[PDB]
Order: C-alpha cells, then sequence, then structure tokens
C-alpha cells in the first residue's frame, strides 16, 4: 500500500478499529469497523449485490442462538512449518472452546498435544 | 442399639397383620379408603356428649380411579433452556474440557443452571 496508489482490503483504520473492538470486547467498536469496511466503493463481485425481502421482520430474541450459528464457521488449515507454535495453539485452543471445529494443516503435528490439558 | 428398633418394627407389623387377618383381608391395598368398616360408639349413658363422628365417616365415591396412588415415578415438569446447554457442553462430560456458551434469556425460563 501507498496513498498515491490503488485501494485494498485490509488497511490501517479497519485493522487498529478490529483489534481494539476485539481486545477491549464491546460490540458497538465491532459495529463501527462493520460500518467502516462496508462504505468503500465497490471492490470484489459480492459488493454490487443487493438484499431485498418481502417479509415483515421480527424481533432479535426469536432468531437462533450464537451457539447453533456458531458452531457453523471454522478455521482453515495453517501449517507448523509458517505459523509459530504458539500461534497454531492458540488458534487450535480457541476453536475448540466454542465447540466449533479448528485445522491443523500440512506439516504434521505434535503428539504430545493428544490429551486434553 | 439397633436390634431394638428392628425388634420394634417387627411386632408392630405382626400386630397389623393378625389385625387384618381377624378382619377378612388380605392386603392393605384392600382396606384403604373403606371408611363404611368403622363405627362410632358411646361411652355410656353417665357422661352425655353430643359427638358425632359422622363428618368423617362420610364416604365420597371415587368413580373410575381407585382410593389409592395408581402410578410409578413422580410427576415429571417442564423442561427449561438447560436441556439445551447438556447437550451442547458434552465435551465437558466426556472430554473433561473448558467450555463457553451463549444464548438468549427470557423471563419465561426458571432455573437457569440448575440441572448442569
Amino acid at each position: 500500500f501507498r496513498k498515491s496508489g490503488d485501494r485494498h482490503g485490509w488497511e490501517g483504520g479497519v485493522i487498529h478499529t478490529l483489534q481494539q473492538a476485539v481486545t477491549n470486547d464491546s460490540y458497538t467498536t465491532f459495529k463501527k469497523y462493520s460500518e467502516q469496511v462496508n462504505k468503500r466503493p465497490p471492490m470484489q463481485l459480492r459488493d454490487l449485490l443487493e438484499l431485498r425481502s418481502t417479509k415483515a421482520p421480527v424481533p432479535v430474541d426469536e432468531v437462533e442462538s450464537i451457539t447453533a450459528i456458531r458452531k457453523r464457521f471454522i478455521t482453515p488449515g495453517m501449517s507448523m512449518g509458517a505459523l509459530s507454535p504458539e500461534a497454531h495453539g492458540t488458534l487450535n485452543v480457541a476453536m475448540n472452546r466454542i465447540g466449533a471445529k479448528s485445522d491443523s494443516g500440512e506439516g504434521g503435528e505434535d503428539p504430545a498435544r493428544f490429551r486434553p490439558d | 442399639t439397633p436390634e431394638k428398633v428392628v425388634n420394634l418394627f417387627t411386632f408392630l407389623a405382626e400386630e397389623v397383620r393378625e389385625i387384618l387377618a381377624g378382619l377378612g383381608f388380605r392386603s392393605l391395598n384392600e382396606v384403604i379408603g373403606r371408611t363404611d368398616l368403622l363405627h362410632q360408639v358411646s361411652r355410656g349413658a353417665e357422661h352425655l356428649d353430643d359427638l358425632d363422628l359422622n363428618p368423617r365417616l362420610a364416604q365420597v365415591d371415587p368413580g373410575e380411579n381407585a382410593r389409592y396412588c395408581t402410578l410409578q415415578g413422580r410427576n415429571e415438569v417442564p423442561d427449561t433452556l438447560d436441556a439445551r446447554i447438556v447437550a451442547d457442553a458434552r465435551p465437558l462430560f466426556e472430554e473433561g474440557e473448558k467450555m463457553q456458551l451463549a444464548y438468549n434469556a427470557r423471563n419465561t425460563q426458571r432455573a437457569i443452571g440448575t440441572r448442569l
């Protein structure tokens, strides 16, 4: 990135605001993040499409809980040759805590990590 | 000494068996509720108390059901949010690991976190 050049997806404002929202653990900060990122001129194919329904809105308390929706997210594979052991282990621990799935990717895994801590 | 209490209860049960045999029945279930097997006698013609125990000898006819409990197990109750939690934090009960859950609570859900 250079200020004179093109635009990019991940840049300073959005990254700092995402790290702040994730570190302080406050939702309105994360909505500020999403509001910033969903306002740039179109950059990908999925920026031109638009949602449009014909039914009437329903309250927030009626939709699925966060549990059954979070179990639909996984983490892609990132080898241990690239990442550091600490970050790999951190991802593996975080993704198992909420009930979702993680990934070990290529490069094998530590046998000694095969038992719950 | 415990044998003392055991002998007490044994004698107390044998007396009931003797009485039920003398009456003509073969089980306590046959006599429960049968109020019409009781009569009221007076102390005599010299005390002059007008006690009438009929208010407790009146017999209300049951109908179709029997005169005692006829169901096994406790009376069940509806199921709260806890069930879902037990269905979600299974690794805690099988694997032995930490968990973290997030739901939406409503005032129509009682005793959240007791079954767990």
